[PDB]
């Protein structure tokens, strides 16, 4: 838990179920404006929502829902491909999800009224993490509790397979780089791949444990952003195998790890799920103190805007967001 | 020589024709046990079939004999690959129609099957109205109601119900206009006894002057009626109104002060 | 061996309490407080002829003699003050009485 | 002892790895296995992949002594093992904290409760509670609507009206039509509009609303005179003297 500059959610949005998993749309789209996906147990809910921090027409937020789809299993994940489209004729749409089943299902749509499905197999063990791993992606790659990083195509085979020491518990892209990947193990092992020639380049090791949150900076590369223990800590290359900064993140056990989509020195984490009311802590770089505390009534789900440093976690039936600083 | 020749065909999966073959192989132990340990029962792990698609054959094996207490039993055992959607309704809809509603309600609630489709939504919905589960069938018709299926899920709620008596269970309930249209659409066609039945709907919502114009409707309509049983029954409801009219909001009072 | 005539007594002079005729305002509105008290009265003494350790009937729920009652008490205006409760309990007993009509 | 002392040495990591490698091929113990790996689930966050864990660990539990002693964890009753099971898993929800997750165990545990009603009303008072925590009050009520224990009524309408002048939404207690039960609810709010002070808010004037949207001129009349006649008895400014003059008003 944190508790700094705490406040109410600066937009609020009343949906007609309850969030299990939401997130906006990272980069690449077709037309302007932040599209968003959430997905509950039997539906999933994409929308596109204006802001008055964009637009001065949309006052508020305007949240439009291009589509509702029914799905089987509950989805836990949904994994984005930068490449998306908005505009012209047909909006492409190649949206990846892990359900409870413990699979991965992509899902290709154009608003045209076609819409194809492929279920992509899974390992021991459920799967932990999922992502493109190209700059609009193609490829995804998961990480699961068989301490194997599996790689796949959109087909469903065996892109790649990585030995790893433990069950890894996230897999991230680089935006900013190319088919350069990450790994992240309990023991507090940070690895990261180079998919271009499938070589292992350099690693990074955490001294609190267990290790399951982390993330890339969006504005900046050699600054590495996590959660372990109960603190966040951040890593500067190529000066550390071990923390360069960590302070305080939640008292209980921090679950997520987001950096702001504008901001190489603000980030968002989230306490444990539910129990108390779950706190959003927006930090910012040199404070152990949130500069922004939120709160929403389970913590479920967090994701930052494409560029504005807005933060979005969702909650029992209702999504709110705050706003942070550069 | 035609067994044999099952893995001559198109080869789906080998899981499936070895599953076949060890279903037939227990057919043959069973046909007449001899000696308590067999190397026939090494098959499976000679042809390395997982313990989950073996519990699964007993199952099925125990299915097939209508021990159904027993399949249910291998088939929840934990640590088994789930099966398939359609042998999910298959399953269910024989468990319903022999009567096994516990049954049926127990593997639904351990295995968790899909539901997508309106037939899916339907045959769980039936597990759980003839389980008393009616909280949870109306959530998940409040959930799953789209502009398509919302009225076939109405109709299928409306008959079942009627078909098991849960009535005033029904009428606690949080609802929605439309909802309440379409009951009042539907039943407004449907007959007489209906329209009491109806009639009594609208007073346990107090709707009185509803109440009204369908006993002002039934009056006139039981004018060339000549049941003895309808007359005392009418008789009764002509009493019932004159009493409750009188005391109502004073628009039926004017109404009644207009000639008729 | 007084409350059966308790009851046969009430219940037949609830028979005749139609034929009081008020030719006058208060003797009218005397009539009203009858009518008002004696609903309340028969209320109590219908709960209570089921005694808190010596109940009469063991669950039954028989029925209610209305179908005598009513062609006779719906010869009477009822003031809405209080008819509001009585006319529901009245309205609940008609529910049963239809369900189980003819 | 092997995974007793996993849990012990808070090795829960070592714990789901001793227990992936062993349940493929060991066909016992599984109901166990599924429980303290939904233990690690909720432990990280994941509660509700522990939610399916127990799930599927609630088919078997006749062996293991360590399973079998939590049935002896829920005794004077023995509906279903799976009933006990349901019993202390909401006991460790209650003590943990997710009241969603404990909402669908409970509509789900509705099956293996077929006796003792006592369970019924509490686990669906349970779900009340909840969705009255989360503001979910329409299916809160729609969980009462199915409680026939009058203690438990009466507990749950105290609370209830507590929690609704708390939250300023009465308005939807009484967007509620029913039958034959005002009687009940004017005793409930006239026991706590004696009992409480006037100038919290005006009880009457909600009590007259509720007479206005049930047709009933008299009671309606009488109720808002009569708080004319309290406000003459209680207070004397001109602001109070124009009260009045609205309480006669609309009597």
């Amino acid at each position: 838990m944190k508790q700094d500059s705490a406040s109410n959610a600066t937009y609020t949005v009343d949906c007609e179920d309850y969030v299990h998993v939401v997130e906006f749309n990272p980069f690449d789209s077709g037309e302007a404006g932040s599209l968003l996906a959430y997905g509950g147990i039997s539906y999933v809910v994409i929308a596109s929502c204006r802001f008055q921090e964009e637009d001065s027409t949309v006052e508020g937020i305007e949240f439009k829902t291009l589509k509702t789809f029914h799905h089987g299993e509950r989805v836990v994940a949904i994994a984005w491909s930068p490449e998306t489209r908005c505009d012209a004729l047909l909006p492409l749409l190649r949206f990846a999800t892990a359900a409870g089943d413990k699979k991965i299902r992509i899902f290709t749509s154009d608003f045209q009224d076609k819409n194809e499905y492929k279920v992509i197999e899974g390992h021991s063990g459920y799967i932990n993490d999922l992502v493109f791993c190209s700059p609009e992606g193609t490829d995804i790659a998961s990480v699961g509790d068989d301490h194997t990083c599996r790689i796949w195509d959109l087909d469903g085979k065996q892109i790649a397979m990585f030995i790893l020491r433990s069950p890894g518990m996230s897999v991230a892209w680089h935006p900013e780089g190319a088919f350069k990947l990450m790994v992240a193990e309990k023991t507090g092992t940070i690895r990261f791949y180079d998919l271009t020639t499938h070589q292992a380049i350099l690693s990074l090791e955490s001294v609190q444990v267990p290790l399951m949150s982390a993330d890339w900076c969006v504005r900046n590369t050699l600054r590495i952003g996590a959660v372990a223990g109960n603190d966040w800590i951040i890593w500067e290359m190529p000066r550390s195998s071990y923390p360069q900064d960590n302070k305080p993140a939640h008292a209980d056990r921090a679950r997520m790890f987001r950096w702001s989509k504008c901001n190489e020195n603000v980030f968002a984490t989230t306490g444990y799920p539910g129990k108390m009311k779950s706190q959003i802590a927006i930090h910012h770089l040199a404070h152990p103190q949130p500069i922004l505390i939120g709160t929403a009534p389970v913590g479920s789900g967090l994701s930052w805007h494409r560029r504005l440093p807005l933060c979005v976690v969702g909650g029992y039936r209702k999504l709110f967001f705050w706003l942070t600083e550069m | 020589h035609a067994l044999l020749d099952v893995y001559l065909l198109e080869n789906a999966d080998e899981m499936s024709k070895h599953a076949i073959t060890i279903y037939f192989l227990l057919d043959i132990m069973y046909s007449f046990p001899d000696k308590p340990d067999s190397s026939i029962e090494s098959f499976p792990t000679a042809f390395f079939v997982p313990g989950s698609l073996i519990k699964l054959i007993q199952g099925f094996w125990l299915l097939d004999h209508n021990d159904y207490q027993n399949s249910v039993d291998c088939i929840l055992n934990p640590a088994s690959s789930r099966v398939m959607s359609w042998q999910h309704s298959q399953i269910i809809e024989n468990l319903l129609c022999h009567g096994d509603s516990r049954q049926a309600l127990r593997y639904l609630q351990v295995m968790k099957p899909v539901a997508t489709t309106s037939k899916e939504v339907k045959l769980h919905m039936t597990v759980l109205l003839a389980n008393r589960s009616i909280l949870e069938a109306w959530n998940l018709q409040r959930l799953h109601s789209s502009r398509l299926n919302v009225e076939e899920l109405l109709k299928h709620m409306y008959e079942m119900c009627q078909e098991m008596g849960l009535i005033e269970e029904l009428l606690k309930l949080t609802f929605t206009d439309f909802e309440q249209g379409y009951l009042h659409k539907f039943l407004q066609t449907t007959g007489v006894q209906n329209q009491e039945l109806l009639l009594v709907h609208h007073l346990q919502r107090a709707n009185y002057i509803s109440a009204l114009q369908l006993n002002q409707s039934l009056k006139t309509n039981h004018l060339n009626d000549c049941d003895r049983r309808l007359r005392e029954r009418s008789g009764a409801r002509n009493a019932i109104l004159d009493q409750y009219g009188k005391i109502l909001p004073r628009v039926q009072r004017t109404l009644a002060s207009e000639r008729a | 061996g007084e409350l059966e005539k308790l009851h046969t007594k009430v219940m037949s002079l609830c028979k005749w309490v139609e034929l009081i005729q008020c030719y006058s305002a208060k003797g009218r509105l005397a009539q009203s407080e009858m009518a008002k008290r004696v609903a309340n009265i028969l209320r109590v003494v219908l709960s209570l002829q089921q005694p808190p350790e010596s109940m009469s009937d063991s669950s039954s729920e028989p029925r209610v003699p209305l179908r005598l009652l009513a062609p006779h008490i719906g010869r009477l205006p009822m003031p809405e003050d209080y008819a509001l409760e009585e006319l529901r309990g009245l309205t609940q007993s008609y529910l049963r009485e239809l369900i189980c009509g003819s | 002892q092997f995974a007793e002392c996993l849990m012990r040495n808070c090795q829960y990591t070592q714990l789901q790895e001793y227990v992936r490698l062993l349940l493929p091929w060991c066909q016992v113990n599984v109901g166990s296995c599924h429980f303290m790996l939904a233990q690690c689930y909720l432990v990280a966050g994941e509660g509700h992949k522990a939610l399916d864990c127990f799930s599927q660990a609630a088919s078997e539990v006749e062996r293991e002594d360590f399973l079998e002693k939590l049935i002896r964890v829920e005794e004077g009753e023995s509906v279903s093992p799976r009933l006990q099971y349901y019993n202390r898993v909401l006991r460790l929800l209650e003590d943990v904290g997710l009241p969603e997750l404990v909402i669908q165990l409970a509509t789900i545990a509705i099956s293996e409760a077929s006796d003792d009603w006592r369970s019924q009303a509490a686990l669906r008072t349970r779900i009340f509670k909840h969705h009255l925590d989360m503001g979910h009050n329409s299916q809160a009520y729609d969980a009462l609507t199915q409680i026939p224990d009058t203690s438990r009524q009466l507990d749950c309408l105290r609370q209830l009206v507590v929690v609704l002048c708390e939250r300023s939404q009465l308005q939807d207690l009484v967007e509620f039509p029913y039958v034959n039960l005002h009687n009940e609810v004017v005793g409930i709010i006239e026991s706590r509009a004696r009992a409480v002070d006037l100038m919290t808010h005006n009880y009457y004037e909600l009590l007259y609303a509720f007479h206005i949207y049930r047709h009933n001129y008299r009671k309606a009349g009488t109720v808002m005179f009569e708080y004319g006649m309290r406000l003459g008895r209680e207070v004397r400014t001109l602001r109070g003297l124009q009260k009045q003059v609205n309480s006669y008003l609309a009597c």
